[PDB]
């Protein structure tokens, strides 16, 4: 059960990178790909992610992909720069402008190819592939354009494999354009049908935790980016060590994804750093509950819970945590469907992540993240009412109803959340 | 803190119970259907006691015990009063009764008839049943034939127990009652008497020859309030309580409530739930149950002391659900799920 | 309290206590629906290849 | 003597497997090698204990046994744990990619590819059988290889050896240990295409083994490994009338005649003791009418339920270690005049009872204490419903949403088996009350 793992663009890039320097420090494996790990519960699932090479090298199952050389290049000389494949780097020379158009149709449609071959490469030395992940931003042009270009090249020659996304979303608090919201819709669009699961990471909930809660005045991307390497670490630790649960990519869908369309998660992660006090765990499941400590800017108060998934690290009772998940439950019994029975799951890894002695991530599937799209649907309009900003994308061949297309599809999934947040049984 | 769901909206002693609790700070309510529960204020029909007790970390209490119908409905009380050792069919203290389908007693019931037919002894018979509200599908006759053809007349069961031509008589008034008693028995299965019982008192004078009158003979606060024109003369509502009828005893019979009729009660009461306790405890079960019963008795001028039914989803007076609701809470509620004199008397066993 | 049909061995007994008397599918038709069940698979799959196939055509009429 | 060939599918199969095999041979004295010491028949025999192994040449004592699983994580654990020498290759059938708790997934996607091999390989035991009797299938209801899986080999068992008997041991879903919210799905489905191909299913709730592993072990948080060898113990009981001499429950035919008066309503009811901790240095040692009465309190039961209020009809008390007929009477008659036991109209009130000298084995370090004497207490009464009703209820919440419905239509099934399933399971729901309550 080997991933395979897909960056794209500026921002899945820099991510994306973390995410490797963190679980390769959690697994034992150095900068230059060799294992100085203490315990051989580092190595029984280092497959998941990671290819061994001659010399007892590690190398990780990763795709590099980017219209513009500049952040590969900085990958390339970063800390964990010369682990990676050479030959899984694959990038254009132009790039995307902060254009979704060009991503997906004219300049990643030039370099698409190219990707899917080193894809096909990874994917035959896979004993049995179990799927994919991408990291990208939804707000730019090449992990949002040429990012949903490959999810849907993929789903075309691995139609039965597992397509799941780390996708940041775009806002105006941080923001680099403002054609934002047109590239986040036309992505949007292409997630609901082409992928499996894909995390909320949004930027405006990440700045304001770094700002409110750490107390941080100037949050740099690279301070948000350790809250989002933190977090998919905690989420892909049911994978990464070996705890008694036999998970897999389909059998985690399965149980938290009861409508094709509703499949978008908010993260959650909690202590948040940026102290030594042991944190105690009534505190843990406190703070992970809480809107504050959520990756997606959305008031879980405002919706209700189709399904959640609680991973606590580190060595603890598991009596004390299931004590206090169960009485979590009472005091927000009303946000969870009761036409789900038991659907809120908790896993335990003895392993904690780095210099924390115990951390908790979070992952619920509420109906809440409606809130999300709809914000994303008001900038969109507001700019689409008057048709600015549009030359850009009718320059490359796209037609308005495209636009209007992709509008419409995204009310629908508002639509679509609202009906399961006001039902009962 | 503590959770709990409603599931019968026309129950008024429960309706009081739920108030209170939410008025404590330390109770929350649901909707009928939310599994994730501590307390469950059940329905009358076809409680679902198969899903209680399965969900983890929760300790779910219920206001009703399964199997307790065999004492409530009368044709299945009548069964176990004469085929329980406890009980046994030499009992002192429940009419001679039969069961009579329209496992058959038609038989047997005439007799019985007969042999007091041909002694000169008092003959009058009584059908019930407890599918008749309203005090409707009642009759009072001192033939037995006129009734068998009345009792096939309808689909269901009816129960033949003896007709009480003797009562106690209050003065002023010539008149008919019965007495209602409310036992709680909680989870531990402790058996505890309200102290306040009431009396239900007809308000038209005894007539033994004419059994004709729908309201002579039947003293429920319905019957008498909606067919009847000496409805609340001598007290309210026809509801005399115990401070008055005690009174009333040492004036009258220079005898008190305890000695001539409340020594009586209390024996019938442990009597009928020790008898069935092994049936519906749930001492060492994954949910437990407590439940409030309303005992009907009835006295005779000998001042003997007859059981004639037991409901088991029995409405309060209104004159004391405020002390009443508030004992079921201390006891039966809070005794499970604590929080931050008495008025009841504990029968031992 | 009646004791019946007592057997017994080196191992152990056996015996019965009384207190009171009294008062398929085929084959084919199983492979068939597997069948029947794969070639709905199958259908859903062409689906999804076609409406992707229309979505290459867009993709290079853009 | 007559063989009997023990299929294991799934997680929960394979593991449970492997717990009872270990016992199996604590209790021959068989050790992990295959050799047998105190068996004098070399390379071959018709004992008892050869229902259940047979011998080769070299005096290897082999189990009669299959593993099945769709990923080979848990059965690799066996190839590789104390007993590798215990079976050979063949006997280890491992797929690629799991059923990903899909009942859908595991019947027909993949179901096709490893049926026909699967089969093969039964087959090839059978051929080794002079007189084979049966099978008997452990699963879970909540895998999908235990459910989907289980299911198509329960028909195709059914039509290559219709005159054969089949047994199931089946683990009945429990929040506290599944990690899985489509598990009532799976054992709707299971149970409905199942249920005409059982002979006799003895269905365990983890949640009943969960709390007897806290309130009898003092075991904080149980794992699977606590769970199984506990499970285990339940499962030699009723097997060890097959694997040892004796009267009662001797051929599979006699679990459906002595349990079984309606072939639909074949889930009898498992109660057991005593369960005592190993941590404790020294127990009062209890005496048969104890025991025997701790048969009818349901804090002992596989299956939280209330007997009180359903009827029973068929009971069998199987006795391990020190006890004579006499004390089993006294304490029946005591239990009789204390406990309400009422059978239907129609069958008689008695016990069938059986009694094996040698006292329970248990695992060395593991969490049960050595008694000197245990009983299991098989029981059809209509309470065992009250599970259906459980099930059945968190069945209709989610399907009145057609919450994860799509997951299945995915794989190739249709809607109509959803309802079809459902209402199957409703008439067995009414067929209990029927024969239940007046
Ligand atoms: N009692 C008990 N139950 C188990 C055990 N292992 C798994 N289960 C149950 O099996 C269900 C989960 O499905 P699995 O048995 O893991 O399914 P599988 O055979 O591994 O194949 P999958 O369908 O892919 O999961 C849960 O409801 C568990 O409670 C076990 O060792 N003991
Ligand atoms: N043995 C008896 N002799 C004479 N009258 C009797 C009697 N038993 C009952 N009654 C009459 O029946 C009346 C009460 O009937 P009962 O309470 O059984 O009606 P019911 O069953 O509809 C209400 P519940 O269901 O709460 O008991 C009394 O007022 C009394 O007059
Ligand atoms: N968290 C995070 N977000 C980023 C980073 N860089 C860009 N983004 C987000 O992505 C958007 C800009 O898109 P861009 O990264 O240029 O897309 P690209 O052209 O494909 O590389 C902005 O709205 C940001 O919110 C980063 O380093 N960290
Ligand atoms: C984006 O790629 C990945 C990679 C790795 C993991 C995941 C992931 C993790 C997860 N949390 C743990 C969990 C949740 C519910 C569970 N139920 C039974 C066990 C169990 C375990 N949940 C989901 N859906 N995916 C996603
Ligand atoms: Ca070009
Ligand atoms: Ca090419
Ligand atoms: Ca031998
Ligand atoms: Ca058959
Ligand atoms: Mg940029
Ligand atoms: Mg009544
Ligand atoms: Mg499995």
């Amino acid at each position: 059960r080997e991933i395979v793992h897909i960056q794209a663009g500026q921002c899945g890039n820099q991510i994306g990178a973390k995410f490797w320097e963190v679980i390769s420090d959690e697994h034992g494996i150095d900068p230059t790909g060799s294992y100085h790990g203490d315990s051989d519960l580092q190595l029984e699932r280092i497959n998941v992610y990671y290819n061994e090479a001659a010399g007892n090298k590690y190398v990780p199952r990763a795709i590099l992909v980017d219209l513009e050389p500049g952040t590969m290049d900085s990958v390339r000389s970063g800390p964990f720069g010369q682990i990676f494949r050479p030959d899984n780097f694959v990038f254009g020379q132009s790039g995307a402008g902060n254009n979704w158009a060009k991503g997906h149709y004219t300049e990643g449609a030039e370099l698409v190819d190219s990707v899917l071959d080193v894809v096909r490469k990874e994917s035959e030395s896979c004993d049995c592939l179990q799927g994919f992940q991408l990291t990208h931003s939804l707000g730019g042009g090449t992990g949002s354009g040429m990012g949903t270009l490959l999810i849907s090249k993929i789903r075309e020659e691995y139609p039965d494999r597992i397509m799941n996304t780390f996708s940041v979303v775009p806002s105006p608090k941080v923001s680099d354009t403002v054609v934002e919201p047109y590239n986040a819709t036309l992505s949007v669009h292409q997630l609901v049908e082409n992928t499996d699961e894909t995390y909320c990471i949004d930027n405006e909930a990440l700045y304001d935790i770094c700002f409110r809660t750490l107390k941080l005045t100037t949050p740099t991307y690279g301070d948000l980016n350790h809250l989002v390497s933190a977090t998919m670490s905690g989420v892909t630790t049911c994978l990464r060590f070996p705890g008694q649960l036999n998970a897999d990519l389909r059998k985690l869908a399965v149980n938290m994804v009861p409508f094709p369309r509703l499949h978008f998660f908010m993260p959650g992660f909690a202590p948040l750093t940026s102290q030594y006090r042991a944190l105690t765990v009534p505190e843990l499941t406190q703070q992970m509950f809480d809107a504050k400590n959520m990756m997606a800017a959305c008031d879980p108060r405002h919706g209700r819970y189709l399904t959640v998934a609680a991973v606590f690290r580190g060595r603890m009772s598991m009596k004390e945590v299931d004590e206090q998940m169960l009485n979590v439950q009472n005091k927000n019994s009303s946000y969870f469907v009761e036409w789900i029975p038991n659907n809120v799951k908790t896993a335990v890894c003895d392993i904690p992540p780095r210099g924390l002695k115990m951390s908790a991530t979070f992952i619920g599937n509420s109906t809440a993240i409606q809130e999300l799209f709809k914000r994303i649907s008001e900038q969109f309009t507001a700019m689409f009412r008057r048709k600015a900003f549009l030359h850009w994308y009718t320059g490359e061949g796209m037609d308005e109803m495209e636009f209007t297309e992709a509008e419409s599809n995204m009310n629908d999934l508002v639509s679509e959340y609202q009906q399961y947040q006001d039902a009962t049984a | 803190m503590y959770t709990f769901v409603v599931r019968d909206e026309n129950s008024s002693v429960y309706a009081e119970v739920s108030r209170l609790l939410l008025a404590t700070g330390q109770w929350k309510r649901l909707r009928k259907d939310n599994p994730r529960f501590n307390l469950m204020l059940g329905e009358r029909n076809r409680l679902p006691f198969g899903r209680l007790g399965h969900e983890p970390g929760l300790v779910q209490l219920v206001n009703y015990y399964r199997g307790a119908d065999k004492l409530c409905r009368k044709a299945s009380l009548v069964k176990l009063i004469k085929t329980s050792p406890e009980l046994s069919e030499s009992c002192t203290w429940f009419p001679e009764s039969y069961v009579i389908y329209p496992t058959d007693e038609r038989e047997v019931f005439l007799a019985a008839y007969n042999r007091r037919r041909e002694g000169r002894e008092g003959n009058v018979w009584i059908a019930k049943s407890s599918a008749g509200a309203k005090g409707e599908g009642i009759l009072i006759s001192s033939e037995a034939s006129e009734l068998l053809d009345f009792i096939d007349e309808q689909g269901q069961v009816h129960v033949i127990q003896k007709y009480l031509e003797k009562p106690l008589l209050l003065e002023p008034g010539h008149r008919k009652f019965d007495i209602r008693s409310w036992v709680l028995v909680d989870h531990l299965y402790n058996i505890y008497l309200y102290r306040e019982g009431v009396l239900r008192t007809s308000s038209e004078p005894y007539n033994s020859a004419n059994f004709q009158d729908k309201t002579c003979h039947l003293t429920n606060h319905c019957i008498q309030k909606e067919y009847s024109k000496n409805y609340g003369r001598y007290e309210e509502g026809n509801e005399m309580f115990f401070e008055e009828f005690n009174q009333y005893l040492m004036d009258a019979l220079n005898t008190t409530l305890e000695n001539s009729i409340l020594l009586q009660i209390k024996h019938i009461i442990r009597s009928c739930l020790m008898c069935i306790e092994p049936a519906i405890s749930t001492k060492h079960l994954h949910y437990q149950s407590f439940q409030l019963f309303g005992f009907d008795f009835m006295v005779d001028e000998e001042l003997k002391v007859w059981l004639i039914e037991v409901n088991g989803a029995p409405a309060c007076a209104q004159k004391l659900y405020a002390e009443l609701c508030q004992g079921i809470v201390d006891v039966a509620i809070s005794s499970v799920f604590p929080l931050a004199t008495s008025i009841f008397i504990k029968l031992h066993h | 309290m009646e004791v019946i049909e007592l057997n017994k061995c080196t191992s152990g007994q056996s015996f019965e206590v009384i207190l009171k008397p009294p008062s398929d599918p085929s084959l084919e038709e199983i492979q068939k629906k597997l069948e029947a069940a794969e070639e709905r698979r199958k259908y859903q799959e062409a689906e999804l290849l076609k409406h992707l196939a229309e979505k290459r055509e867009h993709e290079r009429e853009v | 003597m007559r063989e009997c060939i023990s299929i294991h599918v799934g997680q929960a199969g394979v593991q449970i497997g492997n717990a009872c095999w270990e016992l199996y041979c604590l209790e021959h004295g068989i050790q992990p090698d295959g050799q047998m010491p105190s068996d004098k028949t070399i390379g071959g025999g018709d004992d008892s204990f050869n229902t259940f192994f047979s011998e080769t040449g070299a005096g290897k004592h082999v189990p009669r046994a299959v593993f099945v699983d769709l990923e080979p994580t848990v059965i690799d654990e066996v190839r590789t744990g104390t007993y590798r020498q215990l079976f050979h290759p063949e006997q280890l059938i491992t797929g690629k990619e799991d059923a990903a708790n899909n009942y859908a997934r595991g019947h027909y996607t993949i179901g096709k590819e490893i049926i026909d091999l699967v089969l093969d390989r039964i087959r090839k035991l059978a051929d080794q059988c002079t007189g084979l009797q049966g099978f008997l299938v452990f699963h879970s209801f909540g895998g999908g290889t235990g459910s989907g899986f289980t299911s198509l080999l329960m028909e195709r068992l059914s039509v290559d050896y219709g005159k054969k008997s089949k047994l199931e041991f089946s683990i009945y879903p429990a929040p506290q240990v599944s990690t899985a919210v489509v598990e009532p799905y799976n054992s709707i489905l299971t149970t409905h295409t199942t249920l005409e191909h059982s002979d006799c299913a003895f269905m365990v709730d983890n949640e009943a083994i969960y709390d007897i592993c806290r309130r009898n072990l003092d075991i904080e948080r149980p794992t699977y490994t606590n769970l199984n060898r506990l499970i285990s113990q339940i499962v030699s009981s009723i097997t060890a009338s097959l694997r040892f001499d004796g009267a009662l429950n001797v051929d599979l035919t006699e679990f459906q005649t002595n349990l079984v008066p309606y072939p639909r309503i074949h889930f009898p009811l498992a109660t057991y003791a005593p369960v005592i901790s190993a941590e404790k240095a020294y127990h009062e040692q209890l005496s048969v009418a104890e025991i025997t009465n701790a048969c009818f309190e349901p804090a002992n039961q596989m299956v939280k339920c209330d007997p009180r209020h359903g009827k029973y009809m068929a009971c069998c008390l199987l006795y391990r270690g020190d006890v004579v007929p006499k004390d089993v009477n006294a304490a029946i008659a005591t239990i009789k005049t204390k406990r309400s036991i009422q059978f239907v109209d129609w069958c008689p009130t008695g016990f069938k009872v059986g009694i094996n000298y040698q006292p329970p084995t248990v695992v060395p370090g593991g969490d049960l204490a050595k008694v000197q004497r245990a009983v299991c207490m098989l029981s059809n009464t209509t309470a065992i419903a009250e599970a259906w009703a459980r099930l059945d209820h968190k069945f209709d919440l989610m399907y009145a949403k057609r919450a994860f419905v799509h997951w299945y239509v995915g794989e190739g099934m249709e809607e109509g088996e959803f309802s079809e399933a459902r209402e199957d399971m409703a008439a067995l729901e009414k067929d209990y009350e029927e024969v239940g309550v007046d």
